[PDB]
RNA sequence: CUGACUGGGGCCUGUAGAGCACUGAUAGGGCUAGGGGGCCCACCAGCCUACCAAACCCUGUCAAACUCCGAAGGGUCCCAGGUGGAGCCUGGGAGUGAGGGCGCGAGCGAUAACGUCCGCGUCCGAGCGCGGGAACAACCGAGACCGCCAGCUAAGGCCCCCAAGUCUGGGCUAAGUGGUAAAGGAUGUGGCGCCGCGAAGACAGCCAGGAGGUUGGCUUAGAAGCAGCCAUCCUUUAAAGAGUGCGUAAUAGCUCACUGGUCGAGUGGCGCCGCGCCGAAAAUGAUCGGGGCUUAAGCCCAGCGCCGAAGCUGCGGGUCUGGG
RNA sequence: CGCCUCCUAAAAGGUAACGGAGGCGCCCAAAGGUCCCCUCAGGCGGGACGGAAAUCCGCCGGAGAGCGCAAGGGUAGAAGG
RNA sequence: CGAUCAACGGAUAAAAGUUACCCCGGGGAUAACAGGCUGAUCUCCCCCGAGCGUCCACAGCGGCGGGGAGGUUUGGCACCUCGAUGUCGGCUCGUCGCAUCCUGGGGCUGAAGAAGGUCCCAAGGGUUGGGCUGUUCGCCCAUUAAAGCGGCACGCGAGCUG
RNA sequence: UCCCCCGUGCCCAUAGCGGCGUGGAACCACCCGUUCCCAUUCCGAACACGGAAGUGAAACGCGCCAGCGCCGAUGGUACUGGGCGGGCGACCGCCUGGGAGAGUAGGUCGGUGCGGGGGA
């Protein structure tokens, strides 16, 4: 008697990083996905693991455009 | 359920907003060409330019060309240079193109 | 017939207060109004027992009205089985979505075979005039076997009642009973260990 | 006996007992029912007692409806063995019921008959049960 | 107005938190009282520890 | 002044619950490919099926690794309260890195363990200091600087051991139940509710009547209401089931059901609630902590009063810290 | 016994057990960049060989297909062809 | 660029076994005995009433299921004891429980009688000698009213045996 | 400032599916051609050019209809932060604050910004 089980891997921290109405800088992580959960918006990019960040100095906003999905914006200052 | 065209568009109209440009967009009918110059942050037109309001005439093509000199004409009288060539639908070819090489020795910047 | 129930207007008053008085939490409404009501329990039960969402009730109101209604809809407590709120719907002169009792009258040979009707629709939906409410309506089973079965298509309705629900909608059938002669076979009977849907490069 | 064809998984965590049935709390078929007054893990072999004893009261004649089924799976380690090593084996399946449900019905039976297998039926439930008879609340619900 | 507040019941084996309001409230020992301003935040502390608590209005 | 905690506001979430739209499970029914089987055939198509049954549909459900939904909460940021043995920064010194009980949420285990493993919280640890709990680390109460032959309380208590009520009003319990247990059983008792039947005289007793077909059969070998199911029809009735059981080898043999005379007022059955009864067997001598308690000294409801700690107060003192 | 994915995990993050289930130790010179174009599975109907399923035509079909491999998230307004 | 340094934060460039001949330091942080908690397992008792018993559920029985009690079994757990709680069987000496083996009292019986079965009350007393085996147990011989089953650290090694 | 149409956005189905109707002056489409630019793993179907005889048949736009789809109260309940009780347990309740999902009533055959072109 034993188990075929046993394993699981480490955790990944994934989550939105600064919410709405938070004040960030340019190059600060605002949401770290698995594939487009939030889609970059105004002034925010996407890396290659779909890692949304701010572009600008500024203020994160979230918006949710119903079929067209959830973004992520930074909005100046 | 959308076409062939409704998707082109979409997919090239997506990617110019992206640039946060102006953008120059093109409506090509059987007779005639339209243009505005939109600011999509906006969701208004600053400029219009078309071949029906124009009244012009005759080859489409070099029809094209004069609506495309037309709208840099009274797009730098209001201060506008830069901006971006939205294909809309159409292959940037033909008509379009004349319109967009139209818009540039107009001074458009593009 | 067409049954008549004092009704009485609630503010405030905690619903849980109220059945602790004896008193069923309810609402009527229509179109045309909403409002917040309660009904005696033991006086609603003696009605609804009868009534049911199938015959007419009349709300007696302190205001003085009289207002006819459907009970549209009966929330039990599901550990006590008991009522807890009532749904009273304001019937005006329009015509209204309901439910009419189905009568089977007469004995399927089925039934004569040692077979059992399922009486898998005890009613009908149907729109209608108020005006207009069937006591019943009635469906001959008689010449129904085992295994043979009524839709709402094979429904002779009444004037002025037209159906609601498909035509294709199965209201009865006629089923082979419990037998004894059975168990052994059943008893006896192999059944094969669960299957295991396949995770992984299987599938 | 009663118990899936297939399961996405073999072995259930247990969970809990805590509540009131979800549904199930109308009669909705036949004429007479047997509520659970009480929460257990129902085993299949105790649901297949119930029914045999039912239709064994019946003789000829009658419909049983079944209204639980046993898809979660009983586990349990081998005899001797000690903690650990991984999760038993299964043993068996129960039927998760809470207190209100209507485990069984019958119809096209006399109301005496009903009566009386129901009852005899409870006494191989391993929980407290109630006869109910079919209202005009089950024909509202 | 004013709240004044008295502590009643004893803290001990209360999660931190209430542990932590009461000393927003600045009450530390029992039967203590304090008179504290009526305000938003300071009635959400008051509400927090409502069951150590003897609360009435003042002036 | 930035802290714990709190107020307001934004954003994030996929749990409780619920649902079945997805993935799967699922009872029954409908509809209907596919098989099984029976008619009818090999000239290849038919037809019938109370058989197993796909997809679909309806009713009704199930799920940690399902979700069309989806809270309470939680997290974070902004503004504000918040001066605390708060917070932040640099540095010096550690000890700890065997935890444990309890509550709640799970997993494992057997819906076992003074079990095990996580999460949130608490307490013991280190509060084996104090009151209650008979006694008892972690349950209730409460954070012991010192002194007082002062006061008020907390949990818990107020018949005696034992401080304070043999306190007041309403109710139940007759089991010493209280003062350890389940399925289940029961004319225990009190109280509600719903049915039947009855002065067109019911129930009990003192009296009758219970009857033709017909010892009916799908019925073997007896099966005459009373060995299985797929029959309950009537004649005659004031009434009487092709019958409640006791009866036979099957009968016959009696009563009920059911109508009639006597009395003359209730009677029979179901269900629910409260408190009790049985179910209840273990090993040195018993016992609710003891004595002892019965319109309680038990239980439920509603009161007033007191007792009661190292908690709080009064009085005096010490030390540290802050302020004068 | 390291690594990945899901569950457990109590709706932020994290969270154990010899708890419940599966994968990795590669690969691709295109399976990479960019421009342009295209859109699926499946169902019914129709069509020689040709069948449940080869390719063709019609209608319906928002995504249930695809995305090298486990799972999950994502995704046709493309990440698919 | 050379790592299944995969025991995957990788001790060396380089490594398996045995000890009943054994030793030291520690641990009741951790097993084996006993106790404890638990009661799955075990023993006993009920609920249900299919069915058996010519007839007849309940004389005697009780399908499938269901609720419990006990704390003698086998285990689970790892809580005192590893600066020691001596461990099976026997002998000796008892003492207790009662779910009673006998004797006393009783109900039912498919109790004619005699003899039985089954349940109930009952723990006062009694409960044999021998062959086998270390055995407990068990089988066997010869008897008996009977040849009971359990607890007491699987009662009892500062009481003996070994 | 109102009506129609053409572009382009926003809300993200109350906007969708289906049935019916309607529009060509203008605009848009289909349309006529395939010399020319450009193009088909074949096809002028698409993309593309040059056109202006026809038709609103297709498409599109605008109306109407609630069969489907979508939206959806109020009431009550589940659940629950915090605070309390009960049960030997599985579990069950009270207080205060929050409060679903299903369902019922009901709603919907879109609303709106910018610029053009035409009309009153
Ligand atoms: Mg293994
Ligand atoms: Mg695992
Ligand atoms: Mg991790
Ligand atoms: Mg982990
Ligand atoms: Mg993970
Ligand atoms: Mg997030
Ligand atoms: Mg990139
Ligand atoms: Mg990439
Ligand atoms: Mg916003
Ligand atoms: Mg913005
Ligand atoms: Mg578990
Ligand atoms: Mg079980
Ligand atoms: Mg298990
Ligand atoms: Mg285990
Ligand atoms: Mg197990
Ligand atoms: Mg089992
Ligand atoms: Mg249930
Ligand atoms: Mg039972
Ligand atoms: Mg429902
Ligand atoms: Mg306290
Ligand atoms: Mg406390
Ligand atoms: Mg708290
Ligand atoms: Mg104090
Ligand atoms: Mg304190
Ligand atoms: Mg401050
Ligand atoms: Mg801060
Ligand atoms: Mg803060
Ligand atoms: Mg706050
Ligand atoms: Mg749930
Ligand atoms: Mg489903
Ligand atoms: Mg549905
Ligand atoms: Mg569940
Ligand atoms: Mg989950
Ligand atoms: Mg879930
Ligand atoms: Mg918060
Ligand atoms: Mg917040
Ligand atoms: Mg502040
Ligand atoms: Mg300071
Ligand atoms: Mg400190
Ligand atoms: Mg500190
Ligand atoms: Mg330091
Ligand atoms: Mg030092
Ligand atoms: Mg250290
Ligand atoms: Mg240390
Ligand atoms: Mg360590
Ligand atoms: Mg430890
Ligand atoms: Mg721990
Ligand atoms: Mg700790
Ligand atoms: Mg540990
Ligand atoms: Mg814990
Ligand atoms: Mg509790
Ligand atoms: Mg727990
Ligand atoms: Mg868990
Ligand atoms: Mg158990
Ligand atoms: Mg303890
Ligand atoms: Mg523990
Ligand atoms: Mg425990
Ligand atoms: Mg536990
Ligand atoms: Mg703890
Ligand atoms: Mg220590
Ligand atoms: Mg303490
Ligand atoms: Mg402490
Ligand atoms: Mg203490
Ligand atoms: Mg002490
Ligand atoms: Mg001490
Ligand atoms: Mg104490
Ligand atoms: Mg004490
Ligand atoms: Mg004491
Ligand atoms: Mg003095
Ligand atoms: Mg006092
Ligand atoms: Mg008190
Ligand atoms: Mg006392
Ligand atoms: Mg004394
Ligand atoms: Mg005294
Ligand atoms: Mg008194
Ligand atoms: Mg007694
Ligand atoms: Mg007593
Ligand atoms: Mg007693
Ligand atoms: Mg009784
Ligand atoms: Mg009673
Ligand atoms: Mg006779
Ligand atoms: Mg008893
Ligand atoms: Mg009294
Ligand atoms: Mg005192
Ligand atoms: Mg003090
Ligand atoms: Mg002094
Ligand atoms: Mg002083
Ligand atoms: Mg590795
Ligand atoms: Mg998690
Ligand atoms: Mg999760
Ligand atoms: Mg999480
Ligand atoms: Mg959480
Ligand atoms: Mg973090
Ligand atoms: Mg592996
Ligand atoms: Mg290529
Ligand atoms: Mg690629
Ligand atoms: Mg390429
Ligand atoms: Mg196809
Ligand atoms: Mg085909
Ligand atoms: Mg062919
Ligand atoms: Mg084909
Ligand atoms: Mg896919
Ligand atoms: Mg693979
Ligand atoms: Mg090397
Ligand atoms: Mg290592
Ligand atoms: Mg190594
Ligand atoms: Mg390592
Ligand atoms: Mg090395
Ligand atoms: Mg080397
Ligand atoms: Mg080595
Ligand atoms: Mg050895
Ligand atoms: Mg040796
Ligand atoms: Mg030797
Ligand atoms: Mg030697
Ligand atoms: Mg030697
Ligand atoms: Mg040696
Ligand atoms: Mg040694
Ligand atoms: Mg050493
Ligand atoms: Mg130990
Ligand atoms: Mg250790
Ligand atoms: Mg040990
Ligand atoms: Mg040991
Ligand atoms: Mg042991
Ligand atoms: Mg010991
Ligand atoms: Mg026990
Ligand atoms: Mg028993
Ligand atoms: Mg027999
Ligand atoms: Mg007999
Ligand atoms: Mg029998
Ligand atoms: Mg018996
Ligand atoms: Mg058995
Ligand atoms: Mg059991
Ligand atoms: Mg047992
Ligand atoms: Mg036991
Ligand atoms: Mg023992
Ligand atoms: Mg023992
Ligand atoms: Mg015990
Ligand atoms: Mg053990
Ligand atoms: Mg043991
Ligand atoms: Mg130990
Ligand atoms: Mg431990
Ligand atoms: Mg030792
Ligand atoms: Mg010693
Ligand atoms: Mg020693
Ligand atoms: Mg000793
Ligand atoms: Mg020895
Ligand atoms: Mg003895
Ligand atoms: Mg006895
Ligand atoms: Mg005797
Ligand atoms: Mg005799
Ligand atoms: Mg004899
Ligand atoms: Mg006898
Ligand atoms: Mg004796
Ligand atoms: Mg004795
Ligand atoms: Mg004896
Ligand atoms: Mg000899
Ligand atoms: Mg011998
Ligand atoms: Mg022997
Ligand atoms: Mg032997
Ligand atoms: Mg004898
Ligand atoms: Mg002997
Ligand atoms: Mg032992
Ligand atoms: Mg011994
Ligand atoms: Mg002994
Ligand atoms: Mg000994
Ligand atoms: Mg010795
Ligand atoms: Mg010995
Ligand atoms: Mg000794
Ligand atoms: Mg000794
Ligand atoms: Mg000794
Ligand atoms: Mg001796
Ligand atoms: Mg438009
Ligand atoms: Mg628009
Ligand atoms: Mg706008
Ligand atoms: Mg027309
Ligand atoms: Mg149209
Ligand atoms: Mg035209
Ligand atoms: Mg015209
Ligand atoms: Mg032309
Ligand atoms: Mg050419
Ligand atoms: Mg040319
Ligand atoms: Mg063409
Ligand atoms: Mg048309
Ligand atoms: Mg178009
Ligand atoms: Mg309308
Ligand atoms: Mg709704
Ligand atoms: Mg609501
Ligand atoms: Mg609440
Ligand atoms: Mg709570
Ligand atoms: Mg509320
Ligand atoms: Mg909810
Ligand atoms: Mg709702
Ligand atoms: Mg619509
Ligand atoms: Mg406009
Ligand atoms: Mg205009």
């Amino acid at each position: 008697g034993s188990t075929r089980n046993g394993r699981d891997s480490q955790a990944k921290r994934l989550g939105v990083k600064r919410y709405e109405g938070q004040v960030v800088r340019a190059g600060n992580i605002l949401v770290r996905q698995r594939g487009t959960r939030f889609k970059p918006g105004k002034n925010v990019g996407m890396g290659r693991d779909f890692t949304l960040f701010a572009l600008v100095d500024g203020v994160v906003e979230f918006q949710d455009r119903g079929r067209l999905g959830r973004y992520v914006h930074v909005r100046p200052l | 359920r959308l076409t062939a065209y409704e998707r082109r568009k979409f997919r090239v109209r997506n990617r110019i907003k992206r640039t946060g440009r102006l953008r120059l967009s093109v409506f090509r009918s059987l007779k005639h060409i339209y243009a505005q110059i939109i600011d999509d942050e906006k969701g208004v037109t600053l400029v219009s330019a078309s071949s029906l309001a124009l009244k012009l005439k005759g080859n489409k093509t070099e029809v094209a060309r004069q609506v495309g000199r037309a709208l840099a004409e009274k797009a730098l009288a209001l201060g506008i240079k830069q901006v971006a060539f939205d294909r809309g639908p159409y292959k940037y070819h033909g008509r379009v193109k004349a319109l967009a090489e139209g818009a540039r020795e107009g001074g458009l910047e593009f | 017939m067409e049954y008549r129930l004092k009704a009485y207007y609630r503010e405030g008053e905690k619903p849980s207060a109220l059945r602790r008085a004896g008193k069923l939490p309810g609402v009527m409404y229509n179109r045309h109004l909403n409002r917040k009501v309660y009904v005696d329990l033991v006086e609603f039960d003696k009605v609804f027992r009868q009534a049911s969402i199938h015959h007419v009730i009349v709300l007696e109101l302190p205001d003085g009205q009289s207002l006819p209604t459907l009970v549209r809809q009966v929330n039990l407590d599901k550990r006590r089985r008991r009522p807890e709120h009532v749904d009273f719907f304001v019937l005006s002169d329009e015509p209204v979505e309901m439910y009419v009792p189905l009568r089977f009258v007469g004995t399927p040979a089925g039934v004569r075979a040692g077979g059992v009707l399922q009486e898998i629709h005890r009613d009908i939906l149907v729109k209608v005039s108020p005006r207009n409410i069937p006591e019943f309506i009635e469906v001959d089973v008689s010449g129904l076997e085992i295994g043979d079965s009524l839709h709402a298509s094979d429904l002779k309705l009444p004037p002025g009642v037209e159906l609601a629900v498909s035509p294709e909608e199965t209201i009865a059938a006629v089923v082979p009973p419990e037998d004894v002669e059975k168990l052994a076979e059943e008893a006896a009977a192999e059944v094969a260990e669960p299957e295991v849907i396949k995770k992984g490069k299987e599938e | 006996m009663l118990m899936p064809r297939r399961m996405k998984y073999r072995k259930q965590q247990r969970g809990r007992l805590k509540g009131a049935t979800k549904g199930g709390d109308y009669v909705a078929f036949g004429d007479y029912g047997l509520v659970a007054l009480e929460p257990a893990w129902i085993t299949a072999q105790q649901i297949e007692a119930a029914r045999v004893a039912m239709v064994r009261h019946f003789r000829r004649g009658g419909k049983i409806f079944i209204r639980i089924f046993p898809d979660k799976p009983y586990t349990k380690k081998p005899l001797e063995v000690r903690m650990g090593k991984g999760k038993g084996n299964v043993e068996g399946y129960v039927a998760v019921v809470k207190p209100g449900r209507v485990m069984f019905e019958v119809a096209g039976v006399t109301e005496e008959q009903a009566m009386e297998a129901l009852r005899i039926a409870g006494h191989k439930l391993p929980i407290k049960t109630k006869i109910v008879r079919r209202d005009a609340y089950d024909e509202a619900q | 107005p004013r709240l004044k507040v008295k502590l009643v019941k004893s803290p001990i084996g209360y999660p931190k938190d209430q542990k932590a309001a009461l000393k927003a409230l600045g009450l530390r020992r029992l039967q203590q009282e304090r008179v504290l301003e009526d305000t938003p935040a300071i009635r959400g502390n008051v509400e927090k520890v409502a069951h150590l608590v003897r609360v009435e209005v003042v002036e």
